[PDB]
């Protein structure tokens, strides 16, 4: 299947260049009729930031276009977008996107990936048990920036009844989330379960046991 | 970012049909074909309708599309819960250039749903730190609306705590509520009875669960 990936999520300081990456699979980058790039601000709708078409030739958002560069690197089957002197008003989720023939009508999109501009700085998680006919047991995953850390249970064998929650930024400048899942009472003696805790920015990853 | 004007909000129950509106001007919606995207929580935008009313491979004809003038109108019958979502309109501006709606939620309605409460003290591994963190679980609940109070020694705690709320459950429609009451090693170490009070519509008086530091 056609799969789009955008580089990793992370920060940029205020001024700083944002620069993301997009790798395409399963299609030859320089067969795309075209590739671009579309934010979404925390909380908010889709904004269009560029494209580059076949041809090479780019079309930018006319509020962003002096700042706005997309480029395609046929090595390395990716495209690109950098984004220079940013502020906190670039802090979003940037989506990867392209159309693979002119022909087809149905856009191929990468998973996303958020860039927070700030100031503040880079910092891993600590993550701690919440320990347990249903029980639920959780972990805390505490004092992190930026957003955003993920969380599977099992290595992605226990899904039912699990609940991640949004984190909350909180009054120290860094976030904390919870996941939690409900399970039965009288597996807790046999069945081990475990969180496992990705924060990309920081490369932090912790895969956590979860005791009664 | 947005330049077409969405609800911010629909809701009906399974079975049932919304629209979702998209209302633009002469220069997007009224001379361009018109989009429409779902997007799954967490998850990219999803096309389900292009050129105004038609629908790419593999969106079924629960939804459909069309447009008058400068507004244009999502469908979605046959309402399912895996259907909660955002929706988002698309078209071309005067530029020819993409632009997009602010969004609409879509939230499937069911019947009331009492909370299950579980309350977590801070962990071991936590207080050798010097934090305490005090996690209460409100599980699987309906409608979305609750209330939680925070006690410490019967003391009533205000602004000592915070709260998230879980998308609607794309197989039972209900939501989950965590607050997280924070107190340094010292203060937790004050005080013996720690305690979370839960209203909520389902529960015919308030609901507490508690544990006494240490015990």
């Amino acid at each position: 299947q056609v799969q789009l990936q955008e580089s990793g999520p992370g920060l940029v300081k205020p001024s700083e260049t944002l620069s993301l990456t997009c790798a395409v699979s399963g299609y030859s980058i320089s067969s795309g009729y075209y590739w671009g790039w579309i934010r979404q601000p925390p909380g908010k709708g889709l904004e269009w930031i560029g494209s580059i078409y076949h041809s090479g030739s780019t079309y930018y958002n006319p509020s962003l276009k002096s700042r706005v560069t997309i480029s395609v690197d046929t090595s390395k089957n990716q495209f690109s977008l950098k984004l220079s002197s940013v502020t906190a008003a670039d802090t979003a989720v940037y989506y990867c996107a392209g159309l693979t023939q002119s022909s087809h009508n149905d856009a191929n999109w990468g998973q996303g990936t958020l860039t927070t501009v700030s100031s503040a700085s880079t910092k891993g998680p600590s993550v701690f048990p919440l320990a347990p006919g249903t029980a639920a047991l959780g972990c805390l995953v505490k004092d992190y920036f930026p957003e955003p850390v993920t969380v599977s249970w099992n290595s992605g064998a226990l899904t039912s009844g699990v609940h991640t929650f949004p984190a909350v930024l909180q009054s120290s400048g860094l976030y904390s989330l919870s996941s939690v899942v409900t399970v039965p009472s009288s597996s807790l003696g046999t069945q081990t379960y475990i969180c496992n805790v990705n924060h990309k920015p920081s490369n932090t990853k912790v895969d956590k046991k979860v005791e009664p | 970012q947005s330049v077409l004007t969405q609800p911010p909000s629909v809701s009906a129950a399974p079975g049932q049909k919304v629209t979702i509106s998209c209302s633009g001007s002469s220069s997007n919606i009224g001379n361009n074909y018109v989009s429409w995207y779902q997007q799954l929580p967490g998850t990219a935008p999803k096309l389900l309708i292009y050129d105004n009313n038609k629908r790419p491979s593999g969106i079924p004809d629960r939804f459909s599309g069309s447009k008058s003038g400068t507004s244009a109108t999502l469908g979605i019958t046959g309402l399912q819960t895996g259907d909660e979502a955002d929706y988002y309109c698309g078209t071309w501006d005067s530029s020819l250039n993409p632009v997009f709606g602010g969004g609409t939620k879509l939230e499937i309605k069911r019947t009331v749903a009492a909370p299950s409460v579980f309350i977590f003290p801070p962990s071991d591994e936590q207080l050798k730190s010097g934090t305490a963190s005090v996690v209460c679980l409100l599980n699987n609940f309906y409608p979305r609306e609750a209330k939680v109070q925070w006690k410490v020694d019967n003391a009533l705690q205000s602004g000592n705590s915070q709260e998230s709320v879980t998308e609607q459950d794309s197989k039972d429609s209900t939501y989950s509520l965590s607050s997280t009451l924070t107190l340094s090693k010292a203060d937790y170490e004050k005080h013996k009875v720690y305690a979370c009070e839960v209203t909520h519509q389902g529960l015919s008086s308030p609901v507490t669960k508690s544990f006494n530091r240490g015990e």
